[PDB]
């Protein structure tokens, strides 16, 4: 599945343009990638506080 | 007390605007604010609620805080939030968690006093010992000296 | 201190969380741009030969990879989040209700009337 | 009257049945288990009447009537007789039935499982109630009373159980069943009463001894120095006034009816009382259970309303307790009612809906079902 | 979660687990090597309850379990059980998930390989352990014992290792493995105090007299005239409060117990003792060895605890010795935690780098690597 989530891109056999195509294309693929692992690493940080917060109210509860 | 006008910020319109609308009929004829506390029971029987004479009777002595057997909009809405918590919705417990988070800069599970402190310094809200205690105890109802996360979700649940 | 001096004062404190997650929010949004320009390194496509360009497309194949890589990682750690959450969760559910949903309940009200 | 299919709950002995729907915290009327017959010779005709009274019927016109009771010791012995006390409770009072209503039973633990498998068969073709439980009186008094843990003690009209229970689990090596109750303490009042110039033994006279203990009994945490005052002096005495303007005047009677809890032998039982009794089920479970039940004695049932009781048995049990040891005692306003509470409580709760016997299984298993699906 | 990807330490004896990151100084926390399971019959409903509990959750709720130990004499037969009472340590008390970070276990080598094998395969395929190593208790001794020779005494709940180690190297051929315990010694009580009138039969009850052990019990360096005193006098007694509020005292039996590390025939077994298998394993030893372990006997492990042990295992193994020499011994406050504290040591220094099993070499190898890279 991560093979699928990468994109094999078309290397060898084309042209200058739609090389760069493939290469400009992948690169903005991997830079909103990298938001949605920002996004996902700042809902981490919420939801392990979170989770920190649900033990100490089951301390609080138990 | 500022509960009032809280309550009027706290309360929503869809309320108000049938509030309103029941509120035409307490006139018995010519009246211009000589609203009585007898009919305190009767009122509070009108608006949608199932009371009983022993709160009719305490309301009449809980509110009339003036004292005059009168009752401002704002006193109104206050003594339907501060016992029927019509408050501003509390907008949630998990988005209030995210608010605890940012409340524990320390990452805590709980507001302590020093958090307490510290986030109401970030309001510029100075801190009177009162303030914070009062907040503390108000939201540490496990009277740890700090407010845990379900503790500031019944504290701060009602609350915008 | 009636509910008035408590409840507006969390009031106050309830809005500066809300304007402190705004800001824990836009910090995700900015911190997020900025780990969109480093994380993911541009390209110099600008005046550049065959293999060169074909090597950055390998490398941008590896780096989609990479990086589809490290987002199911934080992904699934959100998600065994949100699986200990449940857990913790329930915990607390029946702990509190415990204490509060059996004495949850509003009954005995025409003794008054009948 | 209601508008939903929310279960009903009604607690049948020898006494009386609370009965009411499930999700309020009180019966909505209360039905004796009493089916009333004329003993007399009718001479005018046009005038009405039954062939058999039921419940509050059978009670207001009890003067010519013989009143029976179709539950002995919590077993129903004439069930014929509590279908027409079923039907008149349901459709002509508590206006809901089984027929569009699931509904919960409330038993003692060693109750002789016929008596569930008859009430089971009853609730299921009778009133075709579409599915059933029958809890425990011991579980049914802990929900009510906000606890997981103790001993209750669920004072029936003609048993008591008393059962422990630790963290919501039964302990039933450690049960004291006691043949001593409501109806036993009734009777040792009436051989007093007769002993100073007032017999009960007609049906008139055996409800109004029973409402005599009600009202003016009570249990003192010194049963010694009550009577020592009690028996040399007026001052203790109280008259109650009997039905045709006569009064009663009884001393130390008033105590010593409901004393038979704490001395069986008054009655010809061969027993300590209901505070050793209540000893034994703490003192049997292992020591780590011990601290528990001891900071958890319940009283729940009736004969719990007796003035001093929650003194006379905490006092009781610390004396015969290891010291340090704390005892406590729980003896809410939810007395008498709370098995019937519990019962609202239970049929009510999520974690409950799955324990239903449906209208299905019933079938298929028939009546003694009630025996594996229940307890 | 840490400053560092720091090792996570957790020794697992079959008493006690102590558990903790490694570079610190102590365990964070300590779990009775304990799955407890209930016993009874559930009554009640939406009680929550677990199928098992584990630790000290197993201990709190021991009212109503069953007490099991999945470590029998130093090995894990139950692995399952191991597995969850590690979950809880590492998330619960810990708060810290072993996939970021390496995990030392401990064992004694005698263990039967069953031990490390599993120890090895559960932190790597339950926990994802990026990397593992089993230690060795004698190392992990000496080291929080500040020595790099002499015999280390580990006599805790399990096995008694006695194994002598020369200039940091193992001298095998005299490790004895002594099937002589502070399990067996709890046993033993358990006997002696249902002689007194106390019978201690149950799992609540082995747990309290585990309890009164740890507590009261003593050696003595001359047990013949302290049993001759305290077993003529009750001035030597020391009172212990059961759970329940009853009150045991106990006399000669507080260090008859102990003395069965010196007496091993008192529970049936054919041992010469703790003191006397120390000395076989200096005597086995060469020569220009055993002057070196006779100064420097380490005590490690449990049991070591006992008031009178220090100086009663320095005087017997004299007795033994040869004269000119000075016998002696070391009996640090580590004791106990020595283990665990010697595996945070271990697990940080520099020249143990390299023995660490790494989540490759592991699944690779499978869990048989365990043989090739830690000993």
């Amino acid at each position: 599945i991560l093979a699928e989530r990468r994109k094999v891109l078309a290397i060898d056999h084309l042209n200058e343009d739609q090389l760069r195509e493939k290469a400009k294309e992948l690169w903005q693929s991997i830079y909103n990638l990298e938001a949605e692992k920002f996004d996902l690493q700042e809902k981490f940080k919420q939801q392990k506080y979170e989770i920190n917060v649900l033990r100490n109210r089951i301390n609080d509860n138990q | 007390d500022d509960i009032y006008k809280a309550a009027v910020e706290q309360l929503t319109e869809e309320q108000k605007n049938e509030f309103k609308a029941a509120f035409d009929i307490f006139v018995l004829g010519a009246e211009d604010g000589c609203i009585s506390t007898k009919e305190l029971g009767k009122v509070m029987r009108m608006l949608g609620q199932n009371p009983t004479p022993e709160e009719l009777q305490e309301m009449i002595d809980e509110v009339d805080e003036d004292g005059s057997g009168t009752v401002d909009f704002d006193e109104f809405l206050v003594m339907m939030v501060r016992c029927m918590k019509d408050d501003s919705k509390g907008k949630s417990e998990e988005e209030l968690s995210d608010l605890f988070r940012m409340f524990d800069k320390n990452a805590d599970g709980y507001i302590d006093l020093d958090e307490l402190k510290i986030m109401l310094q970030a309001t510029g809200e100075t801190i009177t010992e009162d303030d914070i205690e009062e907040l503390m105890k108000d939201g540490d109802k496990n009277n740890d000296g700090r407010i845990d996360y379900d503790e500031f979700l019944e504290f701060m649940k009602g609350v915008e | 201190i009636s509910a008035s001096r408590k409840l507006q004062l969390k009031t106050l404190l309830l809005q500066i969380a809300k304007q402190e997650l705004e800001r824990e929010a836009e910090e995700r949004r900015g911190e997020k741009g900025r780990a969109l320009s480093t994380r993911c390194q541009p390209l110099e496509l600008a005046g550049l030969g065959f293999a060169e360009l074909q090597d950055l497309c390998r490398q941008l194949h590896a780096r989609v990879d990479k990086v589809d890589e490290e987002r199911y990682d934080i992904e699934a750690k959100v998600t065994k989040n949100i699986t200990e959450i449940a857990d913790l969760t329930q915990k607390i559910f029946d702990l509190r209700g415990k204490f509060k949903r059996p004495t949850l309940r509003r009954v005995r009200i025409s003794a008054d009337a009948m | 009257d209601e508008d939903e299919t929310t279960a009903l709950v009604c607690d049948n002995g020898s006494g009386l049945v609370k009965a009411g729907f499930a999700g309020d915290d009180a019966p909505r009327a209360v039905f004796p288990s009493i089916v009333g017959r004329p003993r007399h010779q009718g001479v005018m005709v046009g005038m009405g009447q039954k062939d058999s009274y039921v419940g509050d019927e059978a009670q207001s016109k009890r003067g010519i009537l013989t009143l029976k009771y179709p539950i002995e010791h919590g077993i129903i012995t004439n069930w014929d007789d509590m279908e027409k006390i079923w039907h008149h409770t349901f459709y002509n009072e508590l206006r809901v039935a089984p027929e569009e209503h699931p509904t919960l039973l409330t038993e003692a633990p060693l109750n002789p499982k016929a008596n569930r498998e008859k009430m089971t068969q009853i609730m299921f073709e009778t009133f075709n109630v579409p599915a059933m439980y029958v809890a425990i009186q011991a579980v049914l008094s802990l929900y009510a009373s906000g606890r997981t843990t103790g001993i209750v003690l669920d004072s029936g009209d003609g048993v008591t159980h008393n059962v422990p229970i630790y963290e919501g689990y039964a302990l039933p090596h450690a049960i004291m069943r006691l043949d001593l109750a409501g109806r036993d303490l009734t009777d040792y009042l009436m051989k007093i009463l007769t002993e100073r110039g007032y017999s009960f033994v007609t049906t008139a006279e055996r409800e109004i001894v029973r409402d005599i203990k009600e009202k003016l009994c009570y249990v003192a945490l010194d049963f010694e120095n009550e009577m020592a005052t009690a028996a040399s002096s007026s001052s203790l005495e109280k008259s109650y006034e009997l039905p045709d303007g006569q009064v009663i005047t009884i001393g130390n009677e008033r105590f010593r009816c409901p004393e038979t809890l704490f001395q069986p032998s008054f009655i010809g039982m061969e027993s300590a009382g209901i505070h050793e009794t209540t000893y034994n089920s703490i003192m049997k479970c292992d020591i780590d259970i011990r601290k528990d039940l001891y900071a958890n004695n319940v009283m729940s049932g009736g004969t719990t309303m007796y003035p001093g009781i929650a003194d006379r048995m905490q006092k009781e049990i610390t004396a015969l307790a290891p010291s340090t040891m704390k005892i406590k005692i729980i003896a809410p306003p939810e007395r008498k009612y709370s098995v019937w509470i519990g019962g609202s409580i239970l049929a009510s709760l999520s974690t409950f809906q799955q324990m239903w016997i449906t209208k299905q299984e019933y079938d298929e298993a028939g009546p003694s079902i009630v025996h594996r699906k229940c307890f």
